[PDB]
């Protein structure tokens, strides 16, 4: 046995060096989508309104307070609402890449007039298209843009109304004064805010009246088999349940402004 | 006849510092009134325990919260023991300038408003949000 | 003046007050430290304790005990029914809550159990209060582990009542544990029995204590059980006795009974310390002198069940706290009734011959820790801490020798003590077996200039190159300055240790 | 009755389930509940949730801190109990009421306190001991592990 000793001599304090190590680098970016087809978007755009109402649902998952809503509900409006923002996402492509004359199902897919104009896909299309020309004969910001699309994320609910239903009201409303802000804060002047406000909120409302068309585009083509469509899980399951309430008046359509 | 009264000036400062101070958790009003109600309360019931006429005026000890929006208004009752003439004019029962001193001391030092009950002086905190 | 703890029972109550790191537990009136739960309602005052006790016999319909069975419950409850046929006073549906009627200065009063225990606690207030010459109000009453809500409630009311401040209700388990010191901390993570034989009831109650934290495990118990049972038959013996002998019904007469039964109770208590007791009682029944005995092997016959029934609430808690006779480490007695030597060899058995904490009197270790519960709740201060620290320090800076003939200290001149602080060394050379640690004292970088306080040897160091072993060395300095220098080798969990004593310009130019 | 004040032994899995869903606003139900509480030196009582799910926000968006609410004397404090559990069972929803902290409650002064020290040294055993208890019967307890 042997006197101790205090070695090795390289014990070290690192303490204040451990106190100063925190940042780390972050990144953005996700997930990506795209349709794989033109003309056949007629079947196409069913995967494609999959893949996007999945993104839907991270996207409104990501707004707080949308996962503290029952999941019955969260799902309810992702299954009415998905026509909406699906159409809505391609009208601000559209607006920027083909000053509203052609939808833009993805960044890197414009269908051109050649096929635009088939009814295969102009009979839902040209629903899709009022939405694109409105955002460019209405010079939607992007900022005011993603207002719109936020509050268009739930618009759409059952008569009888949700199971956590005050919380969804809180978030729709909170949506709609961002909306007015991001407007008040661009135009300028008094009469433009309110003219460009009740502008933008008319095209909110008046996207039931596309929803309602494209929406019965699809319900028919799921059931009649004559059509000949193909659709992802993810809509097949939301149409089977969309179907039954939306063609029989089930469904209330949230307006945020008078006509 | 109405007889005036002024305050005394620790608790005459403590309502001018719960109306002017930014104070932002108004909700401490319903529960001060609330606890001094039950306090009201049990004193009765102790003292119906050696002399139980104190309850022949009415058995009953509880709180009723009684909104009435057409008025501005909420009404708290306490069927506790209550006040005379003589204890709402000594502060409303209570040893205002010590238990003020002390919670003007313990605001200076950094304290919340939500301790005021602490001090003995919790009802001052209903002019949080009353008018009067 | 320190704060006091009433032990408040069905049949007995008891006071103390914490001071002086002890608790002095109080005498009544005729110095008794336990004195009966009882009232005695008079036309003329109400007698309290073993005043009313003395005369239960002449006025029993007048003389209201064990208020804690009514106490916090309803009427209508099957336990207030269970009680009221037992009691020679009236109990009352005042509102679902049982009043007791009995004539007080010619009036038939119906009084709630909460002043009635109110007026017990009353009378030990004044007990603590005329010893200690100081009045007293900060308090700690006990109660049984199973009260529900209402009843703590209702204890609390009745100190109120009595003009009490009570700081807290507490489990009577709880206070023996406290009593007996197995809070005071270095004993945690122990299971504690604790075994309540009372008078009127029997109770079980598993405690794990935690350096001073404590959880009840379990609990189990038998509501009838007790010293007024083991009376009760040794009342049959000397009844049956009293008939047989004289051809005399003494069975009918309550007051006979009562002075038979009173005897019983110091037959009882004598037999505990004896081997044998007698009953001796002028004009008993019908003019007729009673004169006769009673054994402790017959006592223990006439009550060889009760006695063994009490180890089944025993399993029972055992079993709830899923613990099996291994793993209780302490064994606790509380209540009177204990003190029989059979209860204590039953007990005693069961666990293997394990000696039982007889340390205090079980009637007076739950008042005991009640007091001691009050002294630390009425400002926390009890006999600790930061006086020690503040007052007492290291004087002169602890340490080591080292290779090198140098000191490394460990506990640093002027620091607060008690204190435990650490460092790593490391064998000095090449693949040593151990290490040796020469304690020292003093201001001086070399150990030949401090003051050797002792040495030790720590063995056990796997051999590795120097600087490998990992050795740490505590300096565990007490209050006192009692130093305790100890090594241990984290590698292997081997340790040794030394007990150390107490003494007590260019830049203004050019070019 | 608060629910934790109330005797584990008669409060049911039911009583325990909707006070779960009203706590935490999970319509889903508890996982398991660890009932207890402690005296001696440090009165207090506590529930203590394991939820049935781990829902994704607890690892980013979720203010964790307001998982647990403390009470003293039955006197709510605070949603934002930090420092009562370690930030790895942040997941546990719950209820502390401790009858022995102080109402003069700053960040400062709970932080300080041998108390805090004492609640947090506590409530973690006694979680180890409610995983245990659900290590047991591991068909139920890989349910819990998987999340
Ligand atoms: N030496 C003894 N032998 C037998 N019984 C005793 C002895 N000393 C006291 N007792 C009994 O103990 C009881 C005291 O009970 P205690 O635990 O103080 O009250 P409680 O049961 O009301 O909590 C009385 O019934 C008394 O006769």
């Amino acid at each position: 046995s042997i006197v101790p000793a205090t070695l090795p001599q390289l014990t070290p304090t690192l303490v204040s060096l451990l106190e100063v190590i925190e940042p780390e680098v972050l990144y953005a970016g996700y997930d990506s989508s795209v349709p794989d087809s033109t003309w056949r978007i007629m079947t196409t755009l069913n995967m494609l309104g999959g893949r996007q109402v999945i993104a839907a649902v991270k996207w409104a998952k990501a707004i707080p307070g949308f996962r503290n809503l029952h999941l019955d509900d969260q799902m309810t409006l992702l299954q009415y609402s998905w026509m909406s923002l699906m159409a809505f996402a391609l009208g601000w492509r559209s607006y920027r890449q083909s000053s509203a004359n052609l939808l833009c199902f993805a960044p890197d897919l414009i269908i051109n007039e050649q096929r635009m104009t088939l009814p295969c896909m102009y009979d839902q299309c040209k629903h899709m298209l009022y939405v694109s020309s409105e955002l460019h004969r209405l010079q939607v910001s992007y900022e005011e843009y993603l207002c719109m699309k936020t509050l268009l994320l739930l618009s759409s609910v059952p008569k009888d109304g949700l199971k956590s239903q005050e919380l969804f009201d809180e978030i729709r409303m909170t949506y709609i004064k961002e909306l007015g802000k991001a407007i008040v804060k661009r135009e300028g002047n008094s009469s433009q805010n309110w003219q460009r406000f009740y502008q933008l909120t008319k095209l909110l409302d008046s996207m039931h009246e596309v929803v309602e068309n494209l929406l019965n585009y699809c319900f028919q083509t799921f059931l009649d088999k004559t059509m000949s469509i193909e659709f992802p899980e993810m809509l097949a399951e939301i149409i089977t349940n969309q179907i039954p309430k939306y063609s029989n008046g089930n469904i209330k359509k949230l307006l945020f402004h008078q006509k | 006849e109405v007889e005036t009264f002024a305050f005394q000036a620790e608790i005459a400062q403590l309502m001018s510092l719960i109306i002017n101070t930014f104070y932002s958790n108004k909700e401490i009003f319903l529960r001060e009134l609330i606890s001094n109600s039950s306090d009201a309360l049990d004193k009765i019931r102790y003292e119906s325990l050696t002399d139980p006429s104190k309850l022949d005026s009415g058995k009953e000890l509880h709180i009723n919260l009684i909104p009435n929006k057409q008025d501005r208004t909420l009404t708290i009752v306490d069927t506790g023991i209550g006040m005379t003439k003589a204890d709402l004019i000594n502060n409303l029962g209570t040893i205002a300038k010590s238990g003020t001193k002390a919670f003007m001391e313990a605001l200076q030092a950094g304290a919340d408003i939500s301790m005021i009950g602490q001090f003995g002086v919790g009802f001052y905190s209903a002019y949080l949000v009353a008018e009067k | 003046a320190a704060a006091i703890g009433i032990d408040l029972g069905t049949t007995y109550s008891c006071v103390g007050v914490f001071q002086h790191g002890k608790v002095e537990i109080i005498a009544n009136d005729q110095g008794n430290r336990t004195t009966p739960s009882y009232v005695a309602f008079t036309d003329t005052e109400r007698l309290i304790g073993d005043a009313a006790k003395n005369q239960v016999a002449l006025n029993p319909q007048n003389t209201v005990f064990d208020a804690k069975r009514l106490i916090g419950r309803k009427f209508g409850d099957p336990v207030v029914q269970s009680d009221m046929k037992h009691w020679p006073f009236q109990v009352i549906n005042d509102g679902d809550k049982p009043k007791v009627q009995v004539s007080y200065k010619g009036e038939t009063k119906a009084f709630y159990p909460e002043e009635i225990s109110s007026m017990v606690l009353t009378k030990m207030k004044e007990i603590a209060e005329a010893y200690l010459g100081y009045p007293v109000t900060n308090a700690v009453i006990t109660v049984p582990a199973y009260f529900n809500d209402s009843q703590r409630q209702a204890t609390k009311d009745a100190g109120v009542i009595a003009g009490l401040n009570v700081l807290r209700i507490i489990n009577e388990p709880t206070a023996a544990a406290i009593a007996y010191g197995l809070d005071r901390t270095g004993k945690g993570e122990r299971n504690v029995l604790i075994f309540d034989l009372g008078g009127g009831t029997f109770d079980v109650s598993i405690l794990t204590i935690d350096d001073g934290i404590f959880e009840v495990k379990a609990t189990a118990g038998d509501t009838h059980l007790g010293g007024e049972d083991f009376d009760n038959r040794l009342v049959n013996h000397f009844v049956e006795e009293f008939k047989r002998k004289h051809k005399k019904d003494i069975s009918q007469n309550k007051r006979a009974v009562r002075r038979l039964r009173t005897a019983c109770e110091r037959a009882k208590r004598t037999l505990s310390s004896s081997t044998q007791a007698s009953l001796e009682i002028d004009s008993l029944f019908e003019g007729i002198d009673f004169y006769t005995s009673i054994t402790r092997a017959r006592f223990e016959e006439l009550c060889s069940d009760l006695f063994r029934s009490t180890l089944e609430p025993v399993e029972k808690a055992l079993r709830d706290a899923k613990l099996d006779k291994a793993q209780i480490h302490d064994l606790v007695l509380v209540g009177g009734s204990t003190r029989i030597p059979k209860v204590q060899k039953l007990l005693q058995d069961f666990f293997n011959g394990r000696d039982l904490n007889k340390s205090i009197n079980p009637d007076e270790a739950v008042a005991y820790g009640a007091a001691v519960q009050a002294a630390i709740l009425m400002g926390d201060k009890s006999e600790n801490v930061q006086d020690l620290l503040l007052l007492d320090v290291a004087p002169l800076s602890l340490g080591l020798e080292t290779a090198g003939g140098v000191m490394t200290a460990l506990i640093k001149r002027n620091s607060t003590i008690p204190t435990k602080q650490t460092q790593i060394f490391t064998t000095y050379s090449d693949n040593q077996p151990g290490v040796l640690i020469q304690v020292y004292e003093g201001e001086r970088a070399m150990t030949k200039d401090n003051n050797l306080l002792g040495r030790f040897e720590l063995s056990g160091i796997p051999p590795a190159p120097r600087g490998v072993p990992q050795i740490e060395v505590t300096f565990d300095i007490d209050a006192n300055g009692i130093l305790n220098v100890t090594a241990t080798d984290k590698s292997t969990g081997k340790a040794n240790k030394i007990t150390i004593t107490n003494d007590k310009p260019t830049i203004e130019e050019v070019d | 009755k608060p629910i934790w004040t109330r005797n584990p032994d008669d409060i049911t899995n039911e009583e325990y389930g909707e006070f779960y869903k009203s706590l935490t606003n999970d319509w889903e139900d508890h996982l398991a509940v660890k009932h207890f509480s402690v005296e001696g030196q440090l009165e207090f009582r506590a529930l203590l949730f394991v939820p049935r799910r781990a829902p994704f926000d607890l690892f980013e968006n979720r203010k964790k801190k307001n998982n647990i609410k403390l009470y003293v004397r039955r006197v709510f404090i605070m949603d934002n109990c930090e420092e009562l559990i370690p930030e790895y069972l942040n997941f546990i929803r719950g209820v502390v009421d401790s009858e022995d902290l102080p109402l003069n409650i700053s960040r400062e002064m709970l932080q300080q306190s041998k108390i805090l020290k004492v609640i947090r040294k506590n409530l973690v055993k006694k979680c180890l001991e409610l995983f245990t208890e659900l290590a047991e019967d591991k068909e139920n307890y890989k349910k819990f592990y998987e999340q």
